[PDB]
């Protein structure tokens, strides 16, 4: 539910510490993406 | 970015009244009604109706800049006729004209089947 | 009935063809403007996006949602939130719709205007049900999703006039022609060798008496009798477009009449 | 990039006629013009709207994540 | 519409005529030299650091990255990197002064050399305004 990152190759929910380097645990591939804020954005449908 | 809010087109601002009636500096018995938050939907209609009043000498309207929803109506009437009245009468005449039209269209619509 | 005369030739669920006899150009035109702009309607004016894993941008989706036509029948018994007392919106000024769709099927999943859901208590008002004229029952196609994708969002539909955003138009096109014989000589037809053979004559030529070739020009004639066709988008039925058209125009004249009376005191 | 809702010029709702349009061409074996007309798309501004539309969404969907 | 000017139907525009998306992808990397000497990606505070931007860093998470979905404007610090001095002096990236948008995506990858490096993209809808060239 409460993550930090997501692998771009295998669309997989992840989360790791900068003390534990980079890359996907159960995929390999070194990519990674930040994942949407739960902050919630409101748009004028204009 | 430097554009105004689209409601500035129909919403009156800080203070700001709809009609500002100012006496004409030049010719007598004439006046300049500045209609705030208005276009050609109202300008032309009031103007053309005023031109039917066979006691109104002059009646014209202009929209000085397109950026702004605001128009200037100039009215000149015969001695012993306040232009404020000439407008009042014009306005009234339009409501009545439109009244009939609603009633008529309504009538005809009911007779139509689809 | 006394003044201006209406003669409906054709009428449908979303189209009315008629003639407007005994009227001034200004009135005919002003009606056409008020029908385009100044009539209030309900439209999504706030999308709150929880999830969006579609190929489309959040705002790109929000934009389409605004354009989606929805019931504006009992729209006169919904308030402009601007003049409502609530902090933000409520039930007296807004309609709250929901959209949750998840591409679950192996095939492409289509999101329709049919898939929006009212969550606001309507208080028995005919309002904000996405208007669906489509044969198959689906609305407007909003989005598409692959097997993976999900789109979770909330919509606040609000009262507004086309004059603020084109989405609020109960509008569509309005046909408008007067004097299909140019008897008025109200336009000078451009030609190479012949004005008559080169310009195609109107559907409305049947309804008028063709000129008179070797006859004097009617200098005193005033443009009257207007051939019109009003198309509804669907939010408000056709009869109501013109009835509310007449009405709102009549209203703004009355506010200008009432305006005079306030300056009259001091 | 998905069939716009409403024609830019006039406003007639076009965002619902799309799939319908494709059946007329594919299944019903109709021609573009007649199919456009069959959908009630009379004016040229409404005609172009669907006729010149390129539905890239189909292509984007194709991408794996 | 005189002298190479043109009139647009504002109505058409609201309906989606000539509307476009604009994407600007900002980027940075942790250090370029030093065997123990590295820069850092984190939201920085008062920490004897002093020499900093502001535009508020306050939209950054602990990783020194904005989460995708936040609206960004002005000089909003979008990446929070820091240079260590033998005291954390700034090295943080503000969003392009003139710009404003919504964070579209943030990519956290490594280099051939094995260094933390980020790519931050920002989305903006550009609507046909006044002196827009066609
Ligand atoms: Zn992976
Ligand atoms: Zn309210
Ligand atoms: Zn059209």
């Amino acid at each position: 539910a409460t993550l930090k990152y997501i692998c771009a190759e295998c669309s997989s929910k992840l989360s790791l510490s900068r003390t534990d380097a980079v890359r996907c645990k159960d995929c390999g591939h070194r990519i990674l993406l930040k994942a949407r804020t739960k902050r919630l954005v409101q748009f004028e449908a204009r | 970015m430097n554009a105004p809010d689209r409601f500035e087109l129909f919403l009156l601002g800080e203070g700001e009244s709809k009609l500002k009636i100012d006496p004409d500096t030049k010719a007598p018995n004439a006046v300049v009604i500045t209609f705030e938050k208005e276009d050609h939907t109202l300008g032309n209609l009031i103007r053309a109706e005023l031109l039917n009043d066979r006691k109104v000498l002059f009646a014209a309207y202009k929209v000085e800049h397109p950026f702004f929803a605001r128009f200037k109506l100039r009215i000149q009437t015969t001695e012993g006729y306040d232009p404020k009245d000439a407008l009042k009468n014009a306005c009234n005449s339009i409501i009545n004209k439109l009244g009939a039209l609603k009633t008529n269209f309504e009538t005809e619509w009911n007779l139509q089947t689809l | 009935e006394e003044g201006p005369q209406v003669k409906i030739r054709e009428a449908s669920k979303d189209n009315v063809d008629f003639i407007l006899s005994n009227v001034d150009l200004a009135m005919a035109n002003s009606l056409r403007r008020v029908m385009i702009a100044e009539i209030p309607t309900l439209a999504i004016d706030s999308v709150e996006v929880e999830t969006n894993t579609t190929v489309l941008a959040d705002e790109f989706i929000a934009h389409r949602l605004g354009l989606i036509p929805l019931q504006s029948m009992d729209i006169e018994q919904l308030e402009y939130s601007r003049d409502c007392f609530c902090e933000d919106h409520c039930d007296k000024c807004s309609v709250v719709l929901t959209l949750q769709a998840f591409g679950e099927s192996e095939s492409t999943t289509n999101v329709y205007s049919k898939d929006l859901v009212i969550v606001s208590n309507l208080m028995g008002r005919n309002i904000g049900h996405p208007i669906i004229q489509d044969k198959e029952g689906n609305g407007v196609l909003i989005c598409k999703l692959r097997k993976g994708q999900e789109l979770k969002l909330t919509c606040v539909a609000k009262k507004g006039i086309a004059k603020e955003h084109a989405k609020w138009g109960p509008a569509a096109a309005i046909e408008f022609e007067y004097d299909p014989w140019n008897k008025l000589k109200h336009t000078d037809y451009w030609y190479e060798q012949d004005s008559a053979k080169e310009w195609p004559q109107s559907k409305n030529c049947e309804y008028e008496d063709p000129p008179n070739e070797g006859d004097p020009f009617d200098y005193k004639a005033q443009a009257d009798t207007f051939y019109m066709n009003v198309e509804s988008v669907g939010s408000i039925p056709v009869d109501q477009v013109v009835v509310r058209g007449i009405d709102t125009l009549q209203k703004k004249v009355a506010s200008i009449l009432l305006a005079l009376t306030q300056m009259d005191q001091d | 990039m998905i069939v716009p809702v409403r024609c830019f010029s006039c406003g007639k709702v076009v965002g619902d006629k799309w799939e319908s349009y494709l059946n007329l061409l594919q299944e019903d074996e109709l021609d573009e013009g007649t199919a456009l007309s069959r959908l009630g798309l009379k004016r040229y501004c409404c005609r172009r709207m669907i006729l010149t539309h390129v539905d890239l969404i189909e292509k984007f969907l194709r991408y794996n994540p | 519409n005189q002298e190479d000017s043109m009139i647009m139907n504002q109505s058409s525009i609201d309906r989606g005529l000539f509307r476009s998306l604009f994407f600007r992808s900002y980027m940075d990397q942790e250090k370029k030299y030093g065997m123990s000497i590295t820069e850092t990606f984190e939201k920085p505070q008062r920490t004897n650091t002093l020499r900093m931007k502001h535009g508020t860093y306050d939209k950054l998470d602990d990783d020194g990255l904005i989460a995708p979905g936040v609206r960004v404007s002005g000089e909003d610090v979008i990446i929070g990197k820091t240079t260590p001095i033998s005291s954390k002096r700034d090295a943080s990236t503000p969003l392009r002064s003139t710009e404003n948008g919504i964070v579209d995506q943030v990519l956290v990858t490594t280099n051939q050399d094995g260094l933390k490096f980020v790519k931050v993209r920002v989305r903006t809808t550009k609507i046909p305004q006044i002196g827009d060239k066609f």
